[PDB]
DNA sequence: TCAAGCCTTCCTTCAGGTGTTGCTCCAGAAAGGGTG
DNA sequence: CACCCTTTCATTATTATTATTTTTTTTTTTT
């Protein structure tokens, strides 16, 4: 079954990309050598196929959140909001390797390849949390297919499909936000501001001569330490953008869909970014469609009461021995 | 009241027009000169005209962007039009007064757009309170429809893509059903596509008019019947009229502000009945929705020579200027302009074959952008790839 | 290839901050007072896989109706990743003539017929059947190069 | 904890943006080559998806103060008003690297790649100050989320929560303000004035000779002179802005410390242009997780947060900042 | 420290607006092309957010003296009036770069890309003068925040509301003032008036011949133009804030406010535009002005009096020196 | 009731920004040890 | 022997990076 979550990000979206990306102070991405450049960590973008323009397919950039970030965000909000209060109201104590299997997609319960009988495969895929992702040494296929957060954008019209043409963006969706770090010893005003420093004026002066000597030595080398004074750039996806999120479940139970629904009920407090200091990735949910039928309201989720009762009786009955038996 | 509250099955004939009909319905227009002639049979509406003068784009897609004297003048218009005595005032005048007050009350709310246009006869004061967004009303029709079949002659964009179509009528994606189209070979079989064209690009210039008109003279000399030459504007068709008048004489029909499509079509049947070979500088409704298949020979379409030549003088870009199409273009971009031009050109090319069995049909495209190396005319080539030699 | 062969990066790490708060709250029983990003449960791992947007054409002898019934459920191909890759826009099956079809472009056993062995086939260790990821079933095979 | 403070800037707001940006004399911004072009530092622009007209969600410019600047202002307000005043009230002192980690998160470049200890991460994230901003040579996640300061504006309806549709402005929010660097010695009106300048008249006339040589060099081309004519874009004053200060699973003392900062936000400048009084603000309200707890005197509500931060800062010491500050390598 | 000075301008205020504005004979500012339009610079303008319909907030223009204009004015009225007599009476003599840094805040437009040592920054932020304005080639941040002069208006009500409701005034505050430069050789019309000319009547007549040739890029003396002023008589306030002031610095600002009367708000000099009289000084909300001067606040005046004594130019020389 | 403005000015030189600014780390796991 | 610390070893080497260029029509048959 399918759940499509249409959200708008209250704050910008930043999911950092690999590679060495350089921007000038004006904005030119990846300059030829021989000119001053700048460190830049762009948001994650894939080259996707485009039937826009002509009937032939052209490769266009599309700035997304990766699906792994979506999967881990959904996982972590189910653990932080419903799973952990249930397991600490009972007194359950997880183990590393079972906590690592539940909270991450890792096999450190036993690094060995654990054999999995088909009956135990069935009894762990029907678990309200465990069967969604799986993981661990069993390496069994989880039931939850979490897609990338795709912005409603004309470069993604092949990914988005028909029906999103209304309320659709176009053009550039990335803004290169420039950030910086200043050496705060240079910000020190007088004796009242410096009295908390051990050494005070002497220590502040010593750091100023150390930074000065390091900077002049680096500039003389230009014609290996590093100071605090930084100024860098990062591309973010623009705030207020609308995004679709596809969550397709491969033969789910009622309790698993109820767990995903209670994740969507409480995911307003979650963030989706590499900008947690800057409150990046705050979003509100505008629509949640189950099997094509919208279910989201302003006061949380209204509908799917069978899923809510199923997940209530699922999270009530868990005693974390199933997590330990899932790990080893 | 006139239709059932729930339609179990709705079939729409010529569905491509239907959204425009909704765009026709949700515009409430205030006509000033019939009001001024009716009141003589107030000064606040004259001041509304004087403040209406100060505001080639005159306030397009602006609901309330500029209202310096627009809303007190509208309020004085409403109060001086609604408080006139109904007793003694004529039975046909109250229709004009009521449609003007309904249009003014549609204007007052601020939920609608405002547009200005002038009549083809003279520069009369025409004002419009229309709706550029139409998701609510048409969605209120689709929950009131159980199932629907939308049948048209230009319904689909490219192959099995009809995404913009369910964007115009705001069809829900869950209830949408996209069937493969029927494009038979006999629609493209008798038609002959000619390689020659007009080398000048269409730039609303007299030199293009002379070179294009020499190509129309060539086609009309090689015509064994009627010829329709299709334009998108009044200015270029008056240029072609001034370039072909003394050249062609009585063979030509022009369309203008004083020449409607129906009068021109009737003259086309008239001088095809007389045995002469007409040419028709047609625009507007001459693109979409005219029957150029003769009814004097129903049973034998092999002798149909009422329209032996279709010539498209220019690609119809920038034809749809409605509020909903402007808003939809502002979302989509250049692609919606290109696909709407493709649909208008497909309706333009559909005037040639209207029934199977016809023979010796000629199609001409004189736009030099088509035969150029530009990529934006790429769909326009693939539809011309359905014809050969 | 409709598109140039780009690359995807993915990373894996357990959130250390929630592990610390669960260690204090008693929900986590962790004797170690330090993680390790180079190995273990809190290992941060980075890995890069090729990404292709392509038309995928195969050749086979069989019943078209059963292949359509199987491929109707085929929402993903190449990776059943559960993370969003390989989503099928569509599929199409058509019958073609015998001499056009190169069935031989497949992992084959070394005792295959001389008309079935081609130049791009070479002798290697490969699976020819069933689970192609299962290295225990891998055999001495003659196979084509992608 | 999701604090929502609505501020009113009394003076203009100027968070400058990097880039080679130009303006003409009449105001053509980023004009084409071949015309008289002037230096311009635009304020911080955030492209936001907005509902312009009817539908048509498009990336329009709003003018913001970044979350780094607002977050640093919060960092400096609780530090210079609550943390180090109550921390020099007794003999607690920090090293200069501990000062650097308390003000900028880190004490050096090239931070170590080793992780931090679990009990260490846990006791720092429960600290009244350190948990809100966790830097250091081993990266630590800060409890404080500080969003960019957004004007209550019709370009930010997809940013802003409900209930703020009233008292809400629309249209352009910037103004170009022109500062001209005027050589001061041409304002010297007498030799009475020149007595304090060196050499009497000879050094002033030498600077005029110097100006004439630089002017002839620049004119025939068409160091550097002291004429500094320039313009900077600011956000206009009187605006109501929203500022969102989130806290994921907050301690009582940490929310009390942010509350005491908001109670001591008076006479602080927001972004930049310190010489021109830019950034003075009077906060109209604070929304503590949906509830309105601002009167014009101060907070005067939520006594649990003030008691928690009071017992936190009585027990405050520097040793937490040192064990935050030393590198493991 | 909050300083809220209350001035009423005695004269029209004109702070030139950069650009190229135009006006007709009437008050139509920036006419469409085709009509005979005259060049115009306006009063420097700042948009506020204000409520037009008492509930709806809109950007509305308000005419101001800018904050940097008043900052340079405060720099001029402490430097010439108390700093220069203290420098002269002690025989202290600045350098040319030191004087430039004392006024412009920078000896050279190029700054050295180095930071100063902290003992230097502490000494010059302890300065009664350099601590206020800062500057230098190494970019010292000052202790003085100078805001723009705001007329007490409907528009400034969301700027200022600390007891300024009753004496708030409503209505437009501008006025266009015209000025024509006539060639005065076209007005002498006499032989007594031409005897002062070297060359005399033939020289004057030759100038008339050049005017005849040029009247139909040598531009003559003819000019008709206009400038927009604020009206006189209305009452403004000024925000002067201090971040971490010494008592010396705030005493220096107070001494500026005591001798602020015979100084011009920077503007149109020849028309005597900047004249104003201080109606009050709110000192952290305390009104300490009188018709004689500043009553009360004697510790600030005492501190700057000790501060002025012992003032030396060695710090002004150290502050202006680059790397 | 007549008079119910004629002409001419339509801005001149300036005014060029300077410094810094280049990222950092890591994404190993088998080796011995030590402790319940 | 399950839970961790902390040691240890390894050989070559270079660096390129997709982004756009309308026309201005007057239809239709609602209240």
């Amino acid at each position: 079954m399918q759940i499509e979550v249409t959200v708008r990000n209250i704050t910008p979206i930043f999911s950092a990309a690999p590679g060495s990306n350089y921007i000038t102070i004006d904005g030119t991405i990846n300059p030829p050598p021989g000119v001053s450049r700048f460190p830049l960590v762009r948001t994650r973008m894939m080259y996707v196929a485009a039937d826009v323009g002509d009937g032939v397919i052209k490769s266009v950039p599309l700035q997304i959140v990766p699906g792994n970030t979506m999967r881990s965000l959904l996982r972590r909000t189910m653990l932080k909001h419903v799973i952990e209060p249930a397991l600490v109201e009972k007194g359950n104590k997880l183990s590393i390797g079972a906590y690592a299997t539940a909270y991450s997609g890792n096999a450190t319960g036993n690094p060995d390849g654990v054999p999995s009988s088909f009956d135990e495969i069935a009894t762990m895929r029907a678990h309200p949390f465990i069967g969604l992702f799986g993981g661990g040494p069993r390496m069994l296929e989880g039931r939850l297919m979490v897609d990338s957060l795709y912005p409603i954008h004309t470069n993604a019209e092949r990914i988005l499909g028909a029906g999103y043409e209304n309320e659709m963006m176009s053009g550039p969706i990335t803004q290169v936000v420039w950030a910086r770090r200043m050496d705060p010893i240079l910000n020190l005003g007088s004796s009242e501001d410096v009295e908390v420093i051990n050494g005070g004026a002497v220590a502040a002066n010593g750091w100023i001569q150390d930074l000065l000597a390091n900077s002049k030595a680096a500039a003389s080398k230009k014609k290996n330490g590093r100071g605090l004074k930084a100024f860098n750039a990062h591309e973010v996806v623009i705030p207020g953008l609308k995004w679709v999120w596809r969550i397709s479940l491969d033969r789910p139970t009622d309790a698993q869909v109820g767990l995903v629904l209670l994740a969507l009920n409480k995911m307003t407090n979650e963030r989706i970014a590499g900008g947690h200091s800057k409150d990046y990735g705050r979003f509100v949910i505008d629509g949640v469609s189950l099997n094509g039928e919208q279910v989201w309201s302003q006061s949380g989720i209204t509908g799917g009461e069978q899923y809510f009762d199923a997940v209530a009786e699922a999270i009530d009955g868990l005693s974390s021995k199933e997590f330990e038996q899932f790990a080893q | 009241l006139s239709l059932p509250h729930f339609i179990d099955t709705l079939i729409v004939d010529e569905a491509h027009l239907l959204e425009q009909a909704f765009a026709s319905v949700y515009t409430h227009t205030l006509r000033l000169r019939p009001l001024m002639r009716t009141i003589e049979g107030l000064d606040a509406l004259k001041e509304l005209f004087t403040q209406m003068q100060v505001a080639t784009n005159t306030s397009l897609n602006v609901p309330l962007s500029d209202v310096p004297e627009l809303i007190p003048a509208l309020k004085d218009t409403v109060k001086t039009l609604g408080a006139l005595p109904t007793k003694g005032m004529s039975r046909d005048a109250r229709s004009v007064i009521r449609i003007a007050t309904r249009a003014a009350n549609d204007a007052l709310s601020g939920h609608s757009r405002l547009r200005i246009e002038v009549t083809p006869v003279h520069s009369y004061p025409m004002l419009l309170s229309g709706r550029s967004n139409l998701q609510r009303a048409l969605l209120g029709l689709w929950n009131a429809t159980g199932g629907a079949t939308l049948v048209s002659a230009t319904l689909f964009t490219t192959g099995d893509n009809g995404s913009l179509t369910r964007w115009k009528l705001e069809v829900p994606t869950e209830r949408a059903a996209f069937l493969p189209p029927v494009h038979p070979a006999w629609t493209t079989a008798p038609v002959l596509l000619h390689k020659e064209f007009c080398a000048h690009e269409p730039d609303d210039s007299p030199e293009w008019a002379t070179e294009c008109a020499q190509t129309i003279q060539g086609v009309a000399s090689t015509a064994q019947g009627g010829t329709l030459v299709l334009c998108t504007s009044y200015q270029n068709t008056e240029l072609l009229a001034g370039r072909l008048g003394a050249a062609l004489g009585d063979r030509l029909i022009v369309q203008s502000k004083t020449s409607s499509a129906a009068t021109c079509l009737a003259q086309f049947k008239a001088k095809h009945k007389a045995g002469i070979r007409p040419v028709w500088l047609g625009l507007g409704a001459a693109w979409t929705g005219i029957d150029l298949s003769d009814h004097s020979l129903p049973d034998n379409p092999e002798l149909d020579r009422l329209l032996s030549d279709l010539v498209i003088t220019r690609i119809p870009v920038g034809q749809n200027r409605s509020l909903t199409h402007e808003r939809r273009t502002a979302i989509g971009g250049f692609r919606i302009i290109s696909q709407e031009a493709a649909w208008h050109f497909r309706q333009g090319l559909g005037r040639l074959v209207r029934r199977p069995g016809v023979t010796h049909k000629n199609l001409w495209v004189l736009d030099a952008r088509i035969y150029g190396g530009a990529a934006w005319v790429a769909p326009f080539r693939q539809i011309l790839d359905r014809y050969k030699k | 290839r409709q598109l140039p062969n780009q690359m995807w990066m993915q990373t894996g790490r357990l959130s250390i901050v929630e592990a610390a708060r669960h260690r204090q709250s008693g929900y986590l029983q962790l004797r170690a007072g330090k993680p390790n990003p180079a190995g273990g449960p809190f290992k941060t791992s980075i890995y890069h896989r090729p990404i292709v947007q392509a038309e995928l054409t195969a050749f086979c002898v069989g019943d078209q109706q059963g292949i359509e019934a199987l491929l109707s459920e085929c929402r993903q191909i190449g990776g059943k990743r559960g993370v969003g890759f390989g989503q099928v826009a569509g599929f199409k099956v058509e019958p073609v003539a015998e001499t056009d079809c190169p069935w031989s472009w497949r992992a084959l056993p070394a005792d295959a017929d001389p008309r079935l062995v081609t130049s791009e086939h070479a002798r290697c260790i490969a699976a020819i059947r069933g689970p192609y990821w299962d290295r225990t079933l891998h055999v001495e095979a003659l196979a084509p190069t992608p």
